[PDB]
């Protein structure tokens, strides 16, 4: 908690509000000084040290309710969050990053790990739905808000928890890395509208690190194997190289030197 | 604490007990919950967990251990006992790995006795 934090809240959100958000979320995700193609690169797990691993957001709604997100600098991905007296946290993917993620909310004696991980796959599952039948907006993140805040006292029940987090998610995590995902939750904030993520968004939050890769790998920006995603009516298409990512991804997992 | 253990007690060799693990106010279903050992003058040790899609246990234990979900608790049942198995046994909501490491967010109760 002597980790960064960033606030927002959903009472009053406005398009500018937003934008502020994510930006002050990606400034304190990486320094911006690793840059391939003209995209920022977030630290190397290699070489970061813990006190500089994690960064925290934390959300207000209309309720006054707060939560507050875990989000690892390495991948812009929540691990956990705290509610009052009490954090829960992903069940991790491997030992270092479980034992890193004890550094997180330690002044809360009840701190749990959940059964499932953070990927979708299972979220949905978890949820009871698919992204794609998940609303997203301000009015979503106010709900998911209360419903976060709510678990630890009995209030909210395991699919309408992993619903809330597959929200928020999408909502601060994916909209970190994708420009293109921040002007999709701009457009919804901005129309006061309330609506799930269509396939162009579907497949670029699934394809991230596979973008990561191909950037960092490629020739010049010219891509060694396309990346394969898909049109907002599902149709599918190649990405060939980094120059019409540009105005899309903003943020990419390190994965070699430059 | 909000995890309580509940069920130990005194047993001769090749004898049996079922430890339970569980909360008055909330199911365990939707936690990683594991069974840990601290026998007298040592430190906590993993002994059995589980997660979505995976259980493991440490190699003391295998074939003689076993943990399992009922009733929104978690259950280890202690078979074929021996004296190496005497120790307080403590549960947890903790990651579950191959060869049960304790990666420890450090809150604990009282835990139970087991006597063999
Ligand atoms: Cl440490
Ligand atoms: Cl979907
Ligand atoms: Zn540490």
């Amino acid at each position: 908690k002597q980790y960064p934090i960033i606030n927002f809240t959903t009472a009053g959100a406005t398009v500018q509000s937003y934008t502020n958000f994510i930006r002050a979320v990606r400034g304190r995700l990486t320094t911006g000084a690793d840059v391939r193609h003209e995209i920022p690169v977030l630290p190397n797990r290699v070489g970061l040290p813990i006190n500089q691993r994690f960064i925290l957001v934390e959300l207000s709604n209309h309720a006054e309710l707060s939560v507050t997100l875990a989000l690892d600098v390495t991948n812009a991905y929540v691990v956990g969050y705290r509610a009052g007296n009490s954090a829960y946290f992903f069940h991790p993917d491997n030992q270092e990053d479980a034992e890193a993620i004890t550094h997180l909310f330690t002044d809360v004696q009840n701190r749990y790990t959940f059964a499932f991980g953070g990927n979708y796959d299972r979220l949905e599952q978890l949820a009871g739905n698919l992204r794609e039948n998940i609303e997203l907006g301000n009015g979503p993140l106010e709900e998911a808000i209360s419903a976060l805040y709510y678990y630890s006292t009995g209030g909210t029940q395991l699919p309408t928890l992993a619903r809330s987090f597959i929200i928020c998610i999408q909502m601060i995590s994916e909209a970190a890395r994708f420009q293109y995902i921040e002007g999709e939750m701009r457009t919804r904030i901005r129309y006061n509208r309330r609506s799930a993520p269509d396939p162009s968004v579907i497949t670029l939050e699934n394809s991230w690190g596979r973008l990561s890769t191909a950037i960092q790998e490629s020739n010049q920006g010219a891509f060694a194997s396309p990346i394969q995603l898909q049109r907002r009516n599902g149709s599918k298409f190649s990405v060939y190289d980094v120059s019409i990512l540009i105005p899309i991804i903003a943020l990419m997992v390190y994965r070699c030197a430059p | 604490v909000q995890l309580v253990e509940s069920g130990g007690g005194l047993v001769q060799p090749g004898g049996s007990l079922r430890l339970s693990c569980a909360a008055s106010g909330f199911t365990l279903d939707d936690y990683a919950i594991g069974w840990f050992r601290q026998v007298p003058g040592k430190e906590r040790e993993g002994v059995a967990c589980v997660k979505d899609g995976s259980t493991y246990y440490a190699d003391s234990v295998k074939g003689r251990f076993t943990i399992s979900r009922d009733n929104g608790a978690v259950y280890l049942q202690m078979n074929s006992l021996k004296p190496e198995d005497t120790a307080v046994y403590y549960c947890a909501s903790r990651p579950c790995f191959l060869g049960v490491p304790l990666i420890d967010f450090g809150s604990w109760g009282q835990g139970t006795q087991v006597t063999v």
